[PDB]
């Protein structure tokens, strides 16, 4: 939602880091691209591909993910 | 399995738990003269006067011992017999299976393992596809 | 166990049957060579696969072949 | 590890399960399986 | 005066009768550990083996752990020790399920499926009990110090 | 943003590919 | 392609071989629960059955109890779970005293007086241990939350 | 029982051992020994 | 006064009369 406002400035977040090993330094270092949790910046370019093929909301991606769960089923 | 064991001081190279769970191998040889041989388990031992009974864990160790009995001693010890003894108790008889050593033609043996062709006429794997066999054994 | 096969090109030179450590091989009578003997592999369940028999064979290409297969206790040389 | 997103308790329970219960259970079942009979 | 003979008078077994492996003290001590002591049912030897290791595993995380510099210093060590005893007992019971499926004799009562199951049960009870008793001494360390010095007597 | 119960709905939906993948892999094992 | 045959090839026993009762997954899962797993001594299967139920019985009184709105929320749940495991083990041992008095064989080691006594002992140890370990996780819930999130690491 | 001298923890651990572990272990071993065979 | 590590040094030195006394008493028991 945030990335399709200004794709040039915001880094795309891949997923969230959750491991119990992180110290305070790593949690503050890996909080990036406008998040509260530690996050991983997406370098796969799926954000640009989803933005180009017309997906502009988290509900569209959620519907796509559930549809692909059903297709895999 | 008659024979006093060689005067060996013991070693860590030798019989593991394979010997008392599955087969272990005994080599029996008779020598007139007391002398010193190299056990394949590592070390040196004493050949007793008369019969010897050496228990080993592999057949290759027994044949290596018998090989050095044949070639490293000027009074060559060639009446050596290799057994395969089981913990259940029965004793097999392995290396001089016939009377004479395998290098000599006994003329009463059977030609098994012999193919009626050379390697050039071996069948090729494309003919035997999904047959459960392999190109040698067809 | 590995399968040791002896082919027609054997010249009965006995080199394989004494190069074999476990004495799997043995010489049997034959009528196809001057030496009137061919190697056989009777106790081929004792073959470890060392291929010293193939190394000692003078005939070209090879009159004896070892074909490595289903491993067992005897064919893997485990003292344990 | 705070979670700003929806269902932040879900990684809290699924990282131990995929990290321990899935490996311990899968290796236990495979250890019983590869060594059966 | 030779002190290294062959093992048990057998010169072809792969073992030497060294002063560590086959001494009188080693025979009387190794042969009297719960894994080797004579006549014990597997449950009591597993219980005695378990407590010696639950009491052990408390320490490494208690003094060296992610929680060693907080107020829950001993709770983190106890949690780590229960995790280790849980996976230890799971490994023990899996070993029993695996190894003892083909039928074997009863020369030793521990090397059988019922015997190893009793050993695993005793190890679990003893391990968790030893872990919790070391936690209870460590959590109540002021009390143990005061009673060994005489602050309450 | 996204809802709390949409994630659990996705989990209980993905429980169906779990069952069908288990049964397909079991049938391949024959 | 019929999926409901008779049970074990016997068409006159009162059971069908349905995909729930007699599947491969059901055989491998029900037949590997502690009550049915092969080769286990009764003490270890009773211990494994016991912990699965002691850890269970903590919750219902902890979250729904007369003490759920006080500071001793978890102590009331633990007390209720010990009461239930006590009466459960009393019922188990009474069942063993009752059912296994006429002499029977040893086809299954659990369906005998010594076997059921071992099962009851293991159930008691496991049930009280599981109840206390669920109490210990629930009482020290701030610690478990902090170590799973990384507040002390 | 404070200890002003060096290694005051050493009596703290050695009075229980010589008072309990040495008697319990010694009488246990002697009880196994005098009643063996 | 006396050092902390001199006491532990005395203990690890006296571990040698412990071993030799154990072995002497064992040899007297024969
Ligand atoms: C193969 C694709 C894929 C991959 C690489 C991952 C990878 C990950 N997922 Mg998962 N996830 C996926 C599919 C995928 N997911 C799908 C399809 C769903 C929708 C139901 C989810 C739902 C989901 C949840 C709810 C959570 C994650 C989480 C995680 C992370 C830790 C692993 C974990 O706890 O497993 C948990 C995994 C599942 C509950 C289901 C995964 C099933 C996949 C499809 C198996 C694929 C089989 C494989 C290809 C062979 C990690 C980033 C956690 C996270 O983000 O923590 C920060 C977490 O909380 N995942
Ligand atoms: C991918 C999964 C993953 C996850 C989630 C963890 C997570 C954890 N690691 Mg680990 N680690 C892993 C992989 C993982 N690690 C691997 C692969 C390595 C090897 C390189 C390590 C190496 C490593 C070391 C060496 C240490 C950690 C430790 C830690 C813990 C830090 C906090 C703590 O004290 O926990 C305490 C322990 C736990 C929370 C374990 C769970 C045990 C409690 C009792 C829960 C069990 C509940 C109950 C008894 C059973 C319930 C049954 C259930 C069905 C309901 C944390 C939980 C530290 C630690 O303290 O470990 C103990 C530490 O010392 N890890
Ligand atoms: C990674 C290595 C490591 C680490 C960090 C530790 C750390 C620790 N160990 Mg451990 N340990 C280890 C390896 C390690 N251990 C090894 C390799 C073993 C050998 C197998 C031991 C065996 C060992 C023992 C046997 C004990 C420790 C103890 C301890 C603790 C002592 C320090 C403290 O604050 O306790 C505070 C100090 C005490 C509580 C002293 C009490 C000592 C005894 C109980 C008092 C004497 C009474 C007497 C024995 C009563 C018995 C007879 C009576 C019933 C008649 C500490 C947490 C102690 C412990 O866990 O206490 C709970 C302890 O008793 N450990
Ligand atoms: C729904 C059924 C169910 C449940 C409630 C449990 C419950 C438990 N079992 Mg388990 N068990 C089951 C089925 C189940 N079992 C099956 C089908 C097998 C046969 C392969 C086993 C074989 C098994 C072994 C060999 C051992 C346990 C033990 C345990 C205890 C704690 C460890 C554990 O498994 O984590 C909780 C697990 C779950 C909630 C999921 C259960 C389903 C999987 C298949 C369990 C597989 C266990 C795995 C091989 C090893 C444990 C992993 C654990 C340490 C993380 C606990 C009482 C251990 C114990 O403490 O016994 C004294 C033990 O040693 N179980
Ligand atoms: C009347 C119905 C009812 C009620 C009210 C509850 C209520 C509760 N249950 Mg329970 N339960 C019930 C029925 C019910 N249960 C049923 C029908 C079963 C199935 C047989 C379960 C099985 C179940 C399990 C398996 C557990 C609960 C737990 C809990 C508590 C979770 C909420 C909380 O504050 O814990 C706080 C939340 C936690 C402490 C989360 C911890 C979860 C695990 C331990 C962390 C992951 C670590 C991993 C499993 C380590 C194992 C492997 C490692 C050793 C390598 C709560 C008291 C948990 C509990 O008792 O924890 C002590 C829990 O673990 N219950
Ligand atoms: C003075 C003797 C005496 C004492 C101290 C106890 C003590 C105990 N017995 Mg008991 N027991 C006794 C005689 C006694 N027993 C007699 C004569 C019988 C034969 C019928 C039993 C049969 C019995 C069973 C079958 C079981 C116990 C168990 C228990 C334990 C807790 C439950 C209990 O009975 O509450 C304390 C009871 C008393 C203080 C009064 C004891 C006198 C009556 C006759 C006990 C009858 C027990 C009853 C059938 C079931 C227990 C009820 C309880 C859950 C409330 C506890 C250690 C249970 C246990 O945990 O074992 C592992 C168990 O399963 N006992
Ligand atoms: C036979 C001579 C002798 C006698 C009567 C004692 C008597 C005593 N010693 Mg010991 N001690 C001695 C030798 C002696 N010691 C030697 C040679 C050493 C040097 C290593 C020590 C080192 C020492 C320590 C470090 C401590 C004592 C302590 C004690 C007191 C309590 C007992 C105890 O904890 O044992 C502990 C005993 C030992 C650790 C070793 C004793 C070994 C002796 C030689 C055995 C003699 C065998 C006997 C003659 C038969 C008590 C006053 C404690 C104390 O003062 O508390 C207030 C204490 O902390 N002793
Ligand atoms: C010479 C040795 C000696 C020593 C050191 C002690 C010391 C003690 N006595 Mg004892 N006493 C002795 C001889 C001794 N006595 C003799 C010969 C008599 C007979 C006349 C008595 C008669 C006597 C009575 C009647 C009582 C005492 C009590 C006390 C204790 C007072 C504080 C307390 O509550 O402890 C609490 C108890 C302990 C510290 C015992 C240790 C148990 C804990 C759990 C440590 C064990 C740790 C763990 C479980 C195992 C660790 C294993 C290890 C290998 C790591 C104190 C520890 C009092 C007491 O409370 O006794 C219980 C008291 O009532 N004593
Ligand atoms: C001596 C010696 C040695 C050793 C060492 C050591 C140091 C040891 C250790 C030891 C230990 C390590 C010990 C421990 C102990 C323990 C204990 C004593 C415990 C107890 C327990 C209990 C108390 C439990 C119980 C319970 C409870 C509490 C509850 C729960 C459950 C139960 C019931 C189980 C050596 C080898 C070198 C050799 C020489 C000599
Ligand atoms: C999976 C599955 C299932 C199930 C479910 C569930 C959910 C389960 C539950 C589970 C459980 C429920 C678990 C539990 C666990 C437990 C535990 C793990 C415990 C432990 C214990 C302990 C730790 C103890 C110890 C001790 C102590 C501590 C002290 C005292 C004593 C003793 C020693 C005993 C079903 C059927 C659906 C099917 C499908 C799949
Ligand atoms: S070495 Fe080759 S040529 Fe010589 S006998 Fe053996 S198989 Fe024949
Ligand atoms: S492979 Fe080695 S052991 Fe086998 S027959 Fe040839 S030489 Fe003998
Ligand atoms: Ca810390
Ligand atoms: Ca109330």
């Amino acid at each position: 939602e945030q990335w399709i406002k200004d794709p040039l400035n915001i880094r795309p977040i891949a997923h969230a880091i959750w491991d119990p090993h992180f110290g305070e330094g790593a949690v503050n270092a890996f909080t990036q691209a406008g998040a509260s949790n530690p996050v991983n910046i997406a370098y796969s370019g799926v954000y640009h591909w989803f933005y180009t093929i017309g997906m502009t909301t988290n509900q569209e991606l959620y519907s796509g993910a559930v549809f692909l769960l059903v297709l895999a089923s | 399995l008659s024979g006093q064991p060689p005067k060996f001081g013991g070693s860590t190279g030798g019989l593991l738990s394979k010997a008392n769970r599955e087969e272990k191998y005994a080599i029996t040889w008779t020598s007139a003269s007391e002398q010193v041989f190299e056990m394949p388990t590592g070390g040196a031992a004493i050949m007793n006067e008369g019969e010897n009974l050496l228990y080993l864990a592999r057949k290759e160790q027994c044949l290596a011992l018998g090989t050095q009995l044949r070639t490293k001693f000027k009074p060559k010890i060639q009446d050596y017999k290799i057994y395969r003894v089981y913990p259940s108790g029965e004793v097999q008889y392995l290396h001089p299976a016939d009377g004479v050593f395998p290098e000599k033609v006994n003329e009463g043996r059977e030609a098994q393992g012999t193919k009626t062709r050379r390697i050039g006429q071996n069948p090729e794997p494309v003919t035997i596809k999904f047959s459960g066999k392999a190109p040698y054994e067809v | 166990s590995h399968s040791v096969k002896i082919y027609d090109t054997c010249i009965g030179c006995t080199q394989c049957v004494r190069a074999c450590p476990l004495d799997v091989l043995e010489m049997v009578p034959w009528d196809g060579c001057k030496a009137a003997q061919i190697a056989s592999s009777p106790r081929t369940e004792d073959c470890v696969g060392c291929k010293r028999c193939e190394t000692a064979c003078p005939t070209d290409f090879l009159s004896i072949r070892v074909y490595l297969g289903a491993e067992t206790t005897r064919s893997m040389g485990l003292a344990y | 590890m705070d979670g700003s997103y929806a269902a932040s308790y879900l990684p809290w329970i699924l990282i131990p399960m995929v990290g321990w219960l899935f490996p311990a259970v899968t290796m236990g079942l495979l250890f019983i399986h590869i060594e059966s009979e | 005066n030779q002190v290294v003979q062959a093992y048990n008078g057998d010169p072809f077994v792969g073992h030497l009768s060294t002063p560590i492996s086959d001494s009188a003290f080693t025979r009387t001590f190794i042969g009297n550990l719960p894994a080797y002591r004579k006549g014990l049912s597997p449950i009591l030897r597993g219980l005695e083996v378990g407590m010696a290791h639950g009491y052990f595993l408390i320490g490494p995380w208690t003094l060296l752990g992610p929680l060693r510099d907080s107020e829950y210093q001993y709770i983190g060590g106890l949690i780590g020790a229960l995790a280790l005893i849980l996976v230890a007992t799971a490994a023990l019971s899996s070993y029993g399920l695996v190894t003892f499926q083909g039928e074997q004799g009863s020369g030793d009562t521990l090397q059988t499926a019922d015997g190893w199951s009793q050993f695993a049960a005793g190890f679990f009870v003893g391990g968790m009990g030893g872990a919790f008793v070391a936690y209870f001494l460590l959590e109540n360390l002021s009390v143990v110090d005061g009673i060994f010095r005489g602050l309450f007597n | 943003a996204l809802s709390d119960t949409q994630i659990l709905a996705a989990l209980v939906v993905a429980l169906l590919p779990a069952f069908l993948a288990f049964r397909l892999s079991t049938e391949l094992y024959k």
